[PDB]
């Protein structure tokens, strides 16, 4: 079948500034090549079509263009609306096996920020349900590459806690994390001190928030 | 190439073994020729649920002039050829020929008129299986042609002048045939598949079809230099080697162009109880039997 | 002598039957020889007939041997006999369309009258039996009529047209008003 | 110019089937073709399949083929998803798609291959787990930071808004995750000055819809 890989993955872009997506076929296509737009929460938008057409309702600054196995997007001046995922699609094969790439991720580009880091004790409802989460919170920060370990009593833990990331939020452009650590209350209570070990461009050295039981 | 004396020889056109076989050879032909990305065929074998048949396949665009076919005999047969200049295709004739093969014939796909066919070698020439009955088709062979200038850009071109004395031609055949008293008018085709109420035909791979009621509208024995048809080009076709639909890519090429003569014509007679004394005549076809008629309607195969 | 009865505004289907199971000519036509509607090959023509608009036949059923004559929309002015010409063999039907409407179209009160009108082509009598949802049978001719309506005649009428020792069904619905005492 | 409308979400066991549909108006439905695409949670978009609306023929994707149908029903403008067999891979957002072919009724189709037209979306989850509401559990605290756990429920979504919906500054609400139990979790967190702890008071409020659930959880100092 029709590969289709877009590069890059994430693209950081300032405001206002020129944007430029590449699409990349394993074989011909001809000018069968279709761009979209995706927001979070929300269906695809079709931004362009047959390589280069803009479609109905679609603003003079994005424009397409390449044929056969090589096509690029450009954005010629970003916009707030603008930062968004974009994919592209092939339909070029006869019987129909359309494709398409894996995206890439237009994100708004801004200064280094620290996140200010949080961490709450699991409750007392909670702990008398038997189970018992940590959870630790990086807010505020850019770039969105950041790093959490925790350490029960001064050692590595691994595989008992997950993450989750915010969207780039819509006034600041920065990112908020939370990371939880799950265990019973028993593995619990056998330990001291529970930290987040917390890793991130905006920091000198890395920082830890923690607390003891009780 | 070996000819006859002394020999007459009773044939009759509207059963020719040769019309059959040539219509199943030519179906073959372009099956294989012009493949459709989409085919659908009805298959009602079963009492209740109906079942289409759907094939999918790859669909190259081709396009090139029909090379000229010849039909020629098969193992243990012959081919007779009648040699009278006007031959109407029934009844005996003794000068008459036999052959290797049949002329060069242009396996053209089309409605309402023949194209590059042969000419008539005298008069104007006009031909049924049966004139009293409303429904069997009426084949004219000119004995003059005529140009169809077509083009991808939506119409097609004749020149009225030369248009206008071949219709006096026919008009001028047809009342000869259903009484020198009558009025002869055409008018446009009264309904049915698009295929078969406009002038369809293929061209460049494409297939045209192309209103022609301009060309049917006038009444005999009772100002524009060229007539322009509005034509269309279409991707979903109705089947004409059997009942069903077929759908092609759209056109890759923007200059699509055909010239051909028009040699003949396929007509229906209104007919129907009428003391009024007039005969309506309209555009028909669809069954390329009877394309394939107004050629060989002078040969016959025979047992040796 | 086979006949076959039509309802205004409705569909009906004359069927034809080859000998054999192939795909082919056909062609039907009417009384005055008028062609109605046939094939050529595999495409489907239609005459210059009045009923042009509201004719068609179902070509997925051509290969199998049948050809039908689908008559949509029917009009009592439809009514004529239909020869279906196939194989060198003529098959012969008769049409009769009828229509059946009420004297007023809005809502009636008790102790008012009705009058059911049938409509027919020339030269032909039928016979119509109309009965109501509480039973009242009332028969006749061109024109049937009750009367006096009671309360229990609301509702769905049913009449049946005789011809030809063939019928045919109407279903008319009737609203009788009630009322406080 | 189509407007395509979707049904509600759906929920399955892996094994069981599904059939989504898709309400197109607006415009003459048989010059259509509509597409089926789908879209895993994080992941990109798969196109499903084709139909096309004149002709009633389909197209599938080779991996999909032999256990996805699409039908349309051009009495009632409504194009369908049928989807067997049913696995947990197969838990996605499906989409409805559709595109002018042109004047198709009188023979006139372009085989368009993109998609100019899309229905808002139908989640259908596909798991062993049972529909069930979340327990929600408090995340007591310049300024502070304070928020809800909201954890063990089935399936998604789950709506959070706090005070009512007074207040919204500064607040985030994260995307789940799935537990390794086939249940999902989440936080929603608020930041505020440290001074407001002590006088105004602060409850989320959890909506589940699936298990016609509603939580009202107060944090306190
Ligand atoms: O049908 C699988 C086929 O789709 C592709 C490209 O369209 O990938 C799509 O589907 C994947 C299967 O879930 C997704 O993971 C991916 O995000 C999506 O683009 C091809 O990878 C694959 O051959
Ligand atoms: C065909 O030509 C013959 C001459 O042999 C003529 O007698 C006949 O009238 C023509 N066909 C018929 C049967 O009308
Ligand atoms: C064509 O035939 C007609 C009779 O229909 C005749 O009048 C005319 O002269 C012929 N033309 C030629 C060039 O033979
Ligand atoms: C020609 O058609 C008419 C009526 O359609 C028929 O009566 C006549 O017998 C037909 N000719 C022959 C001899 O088959
Ligand atoms: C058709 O084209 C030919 C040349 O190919 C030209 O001589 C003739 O006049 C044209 N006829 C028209 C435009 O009707
Ligand atoms: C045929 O049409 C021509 C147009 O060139 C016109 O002169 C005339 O009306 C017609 N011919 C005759 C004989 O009237
Ligand atoms: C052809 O054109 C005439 C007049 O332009 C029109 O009345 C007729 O309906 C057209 N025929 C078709 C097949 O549309
Ligand atoms: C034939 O064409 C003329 C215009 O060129 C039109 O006025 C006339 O009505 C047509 N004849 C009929 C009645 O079909
Ligand atoms: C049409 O006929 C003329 C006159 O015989 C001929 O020379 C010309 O080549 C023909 N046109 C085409 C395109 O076949
Ligand atoms: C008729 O012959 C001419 C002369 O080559 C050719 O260009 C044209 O395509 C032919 N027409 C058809 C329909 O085959």
């Amino acid at each position: 079948d029709i590969v289709m890989t877009q590069s890059p993955a994430t693209l950081s872009v300032s405001p206002g500034e020129r944007a430029t997506l590449s699409c990349r076929a394993s074989e011909s296509v001809s000018s069968d090549l279709a761009w979209y737009q995706q927001k979070p929460g929300q269906a695809p938008r079709l931004l362009i079509y047959g390589a280069s057409t803009r479609a109905t309702g679609v603003p003079a600054r994005f424009s397409g263009s390449g044929s056969g196995a090589e096509f690029t997007l450009t954005i010629s001046s970003l916009q707030s609306e603008d930062f968004a995922v974009y994919y592209c699609q092939q339909y070029n094969n006869w019987p129909p096996r359309y494709t398409f790439g894996q995206g890439t991720r237009l994100e708004i580009k801004r200064t280094v920020a620290a996140p200010s880091v949080f961490i709450f004790p699991p409750s007392d409802e909670q702990l008398k349900s038997g189970t018992a989460s940590v959870v630790c919170l990086l807010n505020n920060f850019y770039p969105r590459e950041a790093k959490v370990q925790w350490k029960v009593d001064n050692a590595l833990q691994s595989g008992n806690s997950q993450e989750s990331v915010t969207e780039q939020d819509s006034k600041d452009s920065t990112y908020s994390l939370s990371s939880t650590l799950t265990l019973s209350k028993a593995d619990y209570e056998k330990h001291k001190v529970y930290a987040c070990e917390v890793t991130h461009q905006g920091l000198s050295s890395p920082v830890t928030k923690s607390f003891n039981r009780g | 190439e070996v000819v006859l004396v002394n020999v007459t020889e009773n044939f009759n056109w509207c059963k020719n073994d040769m019309v059959e076989q040539m219509h199943e050879d030519i179906c073959s032909l372009w099956d294989q020729s012009l493949k459709p990305c989409v085919k659908l065929t009805p298959l009602c074998v079963g009492a209740g649920s109906c079942n289409t048949s759907v094939i999918t396949q790859a669909c190259p665009k081709v396009s090139f002039e029909p090379i000229p076919i010849h039909y020629c005999a098969p193992a243990g047969f012959a081919i007779l050829k009648c040699n009278n200049k006007t031959f109407n295709g029934t009844g005996p004739c003794t000068n008459v020929s036999t052959v290797q093969c049949t002329h060069g014939i242009r396996p053209v796909v089309s409605s309402q008129l023949l194209l590059n066919g042969s000419l008539a070698e005298e008069e104007v020439v006009i031909r049924s299986c049966n004139f009293t009955d409303n429904a069997k088709t009426i084949i004219v062979q000119l004995n003059t042609s005529v140009e169809i200038n077509c083009t991808g850009a939506g119409h097609c071109n004749i020149a009225r002048a030369k248009w206008n004395n071949t219709l006096k031609q026919i008009a001028s055949k047809l009342r000869e045939q259903f009484g020198n008293n009558k009025t002869i008018i055409f008018k446009q085709s009264s309904g049915g598949d698009p295929e078969i109420v406009t002038h369809w035909f293929n061209c460049g791979g494409e297939f045209f079809y192309c209103n022609s009621t301009q060309l049917f509208n006038s009444t005999w024995f009772n100002g524009s230099d060229t007539i322009t048809l509005p034509c269309r080009i279409k991707q979903i076709i109705n089947m004409w080697c059997k009942v069903g639909k077929m759908m092609y890519a759209p056109p890759i090429s923007g200059q699509i162009r055909c010239s051909s003569n028009i040699t003949g014509l396929l007509l229906t007679r209104d007919g129907g109880n009428s003391n009024n004394e007039s005969e309506i005549f309209r555009p028909g076809g669809g069954d390329m039997r009877d394309n394939w008629r107004s050629e060989l309607y002078k040969y016959k195969v025979v047992k040796i | 002598k086979k006949v076959v009865l039509g309802k205004k505004g409705d569909t009906v289907e004359l069927t034809c039957t080859a000998s054999q199971k192939k795909s082919i000519q056909f062609h039907w036509k009417n009384s005055n020889q008028i062609k109605i509607l046939g094939n050529q090959g595999s495409f489907l023509t239609k005459g210059p007939s009045k009923l042009n608009d509201r004719a068609d036949s179902r070509r997925s059923l051509w290969d199998q041997g049948n050809f039908p004559l689908i008559i949509k929309n029917l009009k009592i002015e439809d009514s004529d006999t239909y020869i279906c010409e196939v194989e060198d063999q003529k098959e012969e039907v008769q049409l009769l369309v009828f229509g059946l409407t009420a004297n007023s179209d809005t809502h009636l009160l008790q102790g008012q009258s009705l009058t059911l009108t049938l409509e027919s082509p020339p030269g032909s009598s039928p016979s119509v039996q109309c009965r109501s949802p509480r039973g009242k049978n009332i028969q006749g001719g061109k024109t049937l009529s009750v009367s006096q309506l009671e309360l229990q005649d609301s509702g769905t009428w049913t009449c049946t047209v005789l011809q030809n020792q063939k019928k045919v069904e109407f279903k008319i619905d009737i609203v009788v008003l009630a009322f406080q005492k | 110019e189509v407007q395509l409308v979707e049904s509600g979400a759906e929920v399955k066991k892996p094994g069981s089937s599904v059939k989504v549909s898709c309400k197109a108006s607006g415009d003459t439905f048989i010059r259509y073709s509509f597409t089926w695409v789908r879209q895993a949670p994080g992941q990109g978009l798969e196109w499903m399949g084709r139909i096309i609306t004149i002709l009633d023929v389909a197209h599938y994707a080779p991996h999909l083929q032999g256990r996805v149908t699409i039908t349309a029903d051009k009495s009632t403008s409504t194009v369908y998803l049928e989807l067997r067999n049913l696995r947990s891979d197969d838990t996605a957002v499906y989409f409805c798609a559709g595109v002018y072919e042109g004047e198709a009724d009188e023979g006139e189709y372009d085989n368009n291959g993109f998609l100019k037209h899309w229905g808002q979306g139908t989640l259908v989850t596909v798991s062993s787990a049972s529909t069930k509401g979340p327990s929600v559990f408090p995340l007591a605290p310049g300024t502070a930071a304070l928020g809800c756990l909201v954890k063990d429920y089935f399936p998604e979504p789950v709506t959070v808004s706090w005070n009512s919906g007074a207040l919204t500054s500064g607040v985030h609400t994260f995307p789940a995750v799935l537990q390794s139990s086939g249940l999902y979790s989440l936080s929603s967190v608020v930041t505020v000055p440290s001074s407001s702890l002590g006088t105004q008071t602060y409850i989320c409020n959890v909506n589940h819809k699936p298990s016609n659930t509603k939580v009202d959880k107060k944090v306190e100092p």
